[PDB]
């Protein structure tokens, strides 16, 4: 059983960055497909042994980082992102800070050559592949937490983003359809777990409370970083912080830093009114049994240092305060001639406060690029003359203290980040800190990426032109209709219906002529996109059992879809012969057309009749009047008031052939919308207004009027007690 | 490729300033922790500005840099009437090492804007130019936002440099 | 279990498109119907191999691909992941040293595919193929041996699996 931890390690040292030059590529790929299939073996069993699992836990994805980073091979690549994947299918619920880190980072890479990013693509498609579930495991264990930064709706966000065909100048022809399998396959699924629950039914979980709590938490940030009086008090107020004490201000701080940005924590802490956090905020670092070089490095790698100079005498001079008294005193100790021993150097706290400053002072004369100048050991090592009770330092201490300067930095990492040396520090900081239930999760997952997705679909159905592709995102825009209707989101399901209503080209030459035939009726038949939109958006119609979702203009779309329907002599007006039988009156009087010819003037030619011919058999296979007017649930008041809103008041030139035809079509529809519509005591004053104003227009033959006429007593029949309406048909 | 110093109290006031300075086309990525030290272009000259804080204990270890050091800059602010005697007890105390004697002397006083802001010849009869010689000095007058004669400030600090050069 | 399996036809599929600038169809055919279910145990595991078995029979292809089916199915016999337990074991390994037999597709196959025979005769489940089949593995293992073309270092690798195959066929008769 040692032998795996010898193993390990020497697995290490093979994959690891630092024995790049004596390696080859081959030998790498090995030791990564080694570690692979070695994981498969005992994967889980690994979390139980806690040494192997620190092995594979630190340093062994410090390698898988930084080799997936700065790799230009391709077959090196590949073998690296299959270990990467593995890790994350098997043991991706315990090392999920690495995981978050390597996603953002993967991301950010990603979203910036083509051949690199096809793999990238190719490789981390595994991970929603498998199944969907993934898909919502990854936000009850990232997302929802506070401590971890959001990874989820950045990957819809980022994976939308690269869907589109617009990505095919930077990225080959590969990357889109199987970035566009995923996101698919995420819709699919989720229409699988809607049978079950009942509408009405569903309409919290401990695990979603985190969300909720989450959301504030990055606008008090964006306010706090935006200047720092203005974040404190509503952050307390929201009881994150236990009190307003400088206790537990200093105690969230130093616990939760990678939250906030550290140039806000450098310009807040240096304030001069503030001096008692400054002091509260020291206490909570450790310095003992460490080298003042180790110190400083603990005290900056949690916050920025203020550029201007007297800040940074005020915080080393409340470093020196608590680092003085942090050390036990044992003068009986003190030697010179000792090597590498912490207790023979005692300073008091103004010569620790002196050699503090002293380290920054070579930081920042050495290694800052703008400097010409650099500093000397000789002239550094004179300049701390008798600063500690008048007396000299040990030369192999300050020597100590140059080499490990001029060896490494003194700066935080996390925005140096990207260079090929500082991944070490970088990633070494991370790790010092450590059914009706299933759909509750989905909510927030939809109404961050809700537009986006759609939006990016709609390009691609722009876009595309094969039949195959365009049916899929059809169905598949008709199932997120279906979540979105289920899950009472209502713009978003307003703006799928818009943009088909808009894509279905039937809301805005050559006349009417006999099977009617149009430039509309053959922009229908010609186009297939069209053509596959109609009976999408009218099978969408049908099942729909909530009206309340449906707005204003939606509504307006659809009697616009409706009358130029009907305009071209499509669709017959019977939707309603029941309600004429019952009446006992004839058939509508059908609109003319403008020439009817049976069987150089301009005869549609038989090349032309066939798009007619197509989308006749369309609109009938469509069964529209069942399908808007059929279902019982879509009539309403406001398909009422937008429907006879929409008549034609006036008589241009141009429509004169349908005139008196749609204006009795309107009223027959509203009568039958009427009768089966339930409360009658508002809506009836509205439908009498406008019925009896439309009825006073003028120029209309007798048959249309005594046909009008026997609407308005059915009318007064049903309506209450308008006397002065009846009295007007009277006289 | 000259040294300058530069002394004051308000942080935000002197960072404001320092980046206003450098401007002759910025293509970088972050500057290291610590001090600023910032670049300044002229026609035919070019500097390096360095900050320093001001007691007694630290004040050594600023020494040797002081040896191609030969000029000093400060920013004073309008609206500080109680923080006044701060300040003008470190100018005395900048006075106070006698191998400073090539040290040229400068004055920014920020934010003059508002309407209680003391005068020029004010400024100087309270930070107290007047009882001292043997030594060059200049006052001038500046605004963080709209700007008044830095350049001319800085053009005075080259000539008094081409006068001693 | 089954991410192991897709994730080998999405390194195949790679590589015969990197490669290729008939059997891409089966291929994608193969990863859309292991992408929905679970576990191996609904269905059987003919199918699943029946694409490697496709690609590593027919002669028309380099050494590249089959070399890689061929890791393939060392990946396969290795994690165990075709058990007892799964419907119609016999048939799939039956086929799979039928067809590995036809050593056609420089050198390194060769002992690949001599390499998964040892797997696989020297296993327990190497007992469950036909007097046929193990007559052909034998007959092709001879070839191999018999040839002096070939490299030498070939022809031992045959040589000691021969050996391994002969004892184990010969501790039969009790």
């Amino acid at each position: 059983l040692p032998v795996v931890r010898q193993y390990l390690n020497l697995l290490l040292s093979l994959i690891a960055p630092e024995n790049e030059l004596k390696h080859s590529y081959s030998t790498r790929i090995f030791g990564l497909e080694l570690i692979q299939t070695a994981l498969e073996i005992s994967g889980d069993r690994l979390q139980l042994y806690p040494r192997l699992f620190t092995l594979i836990s630190d340093p062994i994805f410090k390698s898988i980082l930084f080799i997936i980073q700065n790799t230009t091979k391709l077959s090196l690549l590949q073998a690296t992102l299959q270990l990467f994947t593995t890790l994350v299918v098997i043991l991706g619920n315990n090392l999920q800070l690495q995981i978050e880190l390597t996603l953002t980072r993967i991301f950010s890479i990603l979203l910036d050559p083509s051949i690199i990013k096809e793999l990238l693509i190719e490789q981390i498609s595994i991970l929603w592949t498998r199944s969907p579930s993934f898909f919502t495991s990854t936000f009850i264990n990232f997302d929802c937490n506070l401590d971890r930064a959001d990874v989820s709706i950045n990957f819809l966000k980022a994976l939308t983003k690269l869907a589109l065909p617009e990505s095919a100048l930077t990225t080959t022809e590969s990357v889109p359809p199987i970035c566009l399998e995923g996101l698919v396959s995420l819709v699919d699924d989720m229409f699988d777990h809607m049978k079950d629950i009942d509408r009405e039914e569903f309409g919290e979980m401990e695990i979603l409370k985190k969300r909720d709590r989450k959301t504030e938490f990055i606008e008090c940030t964006n306010a706090f970083n935006e200047k720092p009086k203005k974040g404190i008090p509503m952050l307390i107020e929201k009881g994150f912080i236990a009190s307003d004490s400088d206790k537990d201000i200093a105690e969230f701080l130093f616990n939760n830093n990678n939250r906030m940005n550290k140039k806000t924590i450098g310009l807040l802490l240096c304030h001069p009114d503030k001096v008692s956090l400054l002091n509260e905020y020291i206490r909570l670092f450790d310095f003992s049994g460490l080298r003042v070089d180790e110190a400083i490095r603990i005290l900056l790698t949690k916050f920025r240092l203020p550029g201007e100079s007297q800040q940074i005498e005020r915080i080393i001079e409340a470093f020196s305060s608590a680092y003085c008294e942090n050390q036990d005193y044992d003068p009986s100790k003190i030697s010179d001639n000792a090597e590498d021993d912490i207790s023979t150097v005692q300073p008091d706290a103004d010569s620790v406060f002196i050699l503090s400053y002293s380290i920054i002072m070579l930081n920042t004369d050495l290694h800052n690029p703008q400097v010409k100048e650099h500093m000397s050991f000789e002239d550094y090592s004179g300049n701390l003359k008798g600063c500690c009770n008048h007396k000299d330092f040990p030369f192999w201490y300050l020597d100590r203290i140059y080499c490990s300067i001029r060896d490494k930095e003194i700066v935080m990492p996390e925005e140096h980040h990207g260079n090929e040396k500082w991944f070490e520090d970088a990633w070494n900081n991370l790790i010092s800190s450590t059914p009706l239930e299933l759909l509750n999760f989905d909510r927030a997952i939809f109404k961050q990426v809700g537009p986006s997705i759609v939006s990016t679909l709609f390009n691609i159905y722009v876009v595309a032109s094969d039949d195959h592709i365009s049916t899929r995102m059809i169905t598949s825009l008709d199932k997120c209709s279906y979540i979105s209707a289920f899950f009472d989101f209502k713009d978003l399901f307003n703006d799928i219906l818009n943009s088909i209503a808009k894509g279905t080209t039937l809301i805005n030459p050559m006349p009417l002529v006999q099977i009617p035939v149009s430039t509309d009726a053959v922009r229908f038949g010609r186009s297939f996109k069209g053509q596959l939109n109609t009976v999408v958006f009218f099978r969408i119609i049908r099942r729909n059992k909530d009206p309340k979702i449906f707005s204003k203009e939606l509504w307006l779309n659809i009697v616009n879809i409706i009358l130029t329907l009907y305009e071209d002599l499509i669709l017959s007006p019977d939707i309603f012969p029941d309600l004429q039988k019952r009446l006992k009156l004839s058939n509508l009087p059908k609109p003319s057309p403008e020439i009817s010819i049976n069987k150089g003037d301009e005869e549609p030619t038989e090349e032309e009749i066939k798009s007619s011919k197509k989308a006749m058999e369309c609109i009938k296979s469509s069964n529209i009047a069942a399908s808007v007017f059929g279902n019982e649930s879509n009539i309403t008041a406001d398909l009422i008031k937008t429907l006879l809103d929409s008549a034609k008041t006036e008589k241009n030139a141009d429509n004169s052939r349908y005139f008196e035809a749609e204006l009795l079509f309107i009223i027959e529809l509203t009568i039958a919308l009427f009768l089966f519509c339930k409360e009658e005591k508002e809506l009836g004053k509205f439908i009498l207004q406008k019925v009896f104003q439309l009825s006073h227009t003028k120029g209309l033959t007798k048959r249309t009027v005594r046909r009008m006429l026997t609407y308005k007593i059915l009318l007064i029949s049903l309506c209450a007690d308008q006397t002065e309406y009846l009295s007007k048909l009277i006289n | 490729e000259m040294r300058i110093l530069m002394v004051g109290l308000d942080g935000a006031g002197k960072t404001t300033v320092l980046y206003k300075l450098k401007l002759g086309e910025v293509i970088t990525t972050i500057p290291t922790i610590g001090f600023n030290v910032e670049t300044v272009q002229y026609k035919n000259i070019s500097f390096t500005v360095w900050d320093v804080g001001g007691q007694d204990r630290i004040r050594s270890l600023w020494r040797h840099y002081y040896r191609n050091t030969e000029g000093v800059i400060f920013v004073v602010d309008s609206n500080d009437r109680s923080r006044i005697g701060e300040a003008r007890e470190v100018m005395q105390r900048m006075l106070n090492e006698d191998e400073l004697r090539n040290a040229a002397w400068l004055v920014f006083a920020n934010k003059q804007d508002l309407p209680e802001a003391m005068s020029a010849a004010e400024i100087t009869e309270k930070l107290g130019l007047h009882s001292i010689r043997n030594r060059p000095w200049f006052i001038q007058a500046t605004c963080a936002t709209s700007g008044e004669g830095l350049y001319e400030g800085l053009e005075w600090l080259s000539n008094s440099l081409k006068n001693s050069t | 279990p089954v991410t192991i399996i897709i994730k080998e036809c999405i390194n195949l599929s790679t590589a015969m498109r990197k490669y290729s600038k008939p059997f891409l169809s089966g291929f994608i055919q193969l990863r859309l119907m292991l992408n929905k279910l679970k576990n191996l145990d609904n269905i059987d595991s003919l199918t699943i191999l029946q694409p490697f078995l496709l690609i590593v029979s027919t002669s028309s292809i380099s050494g590249y691909i089959t070399s890689l089916a061929l890791d393939s199915l060392q990946k396969f016999f290795t994690l165990n992941i075709i058990n007892e337990s799964s419907q119609n074991y016999i048939g799939a390994h039956r086929a799979t040293v039928n067809a590995l037999t036809h050593c056609r597709f420089d050198d390194s196959v060769l002992l690949k595919v001599v390499f998964l025979l040892r797997s696989i005769v020297d296993s327990p489940y190497g007992d469950l193929l036909s007097n046929s089949i193990i007559y052909d593995v034998l007959q092709t293992i001879l070839s191999l041996a018999c040839n002096n073309r070939r490299s030498e270092v070939l022809r031992n690798a045959a040589q000691s699996t021969m050996i391994a195959v002969t004892v184990k066929i010969f501790s039969k008769l009790k």
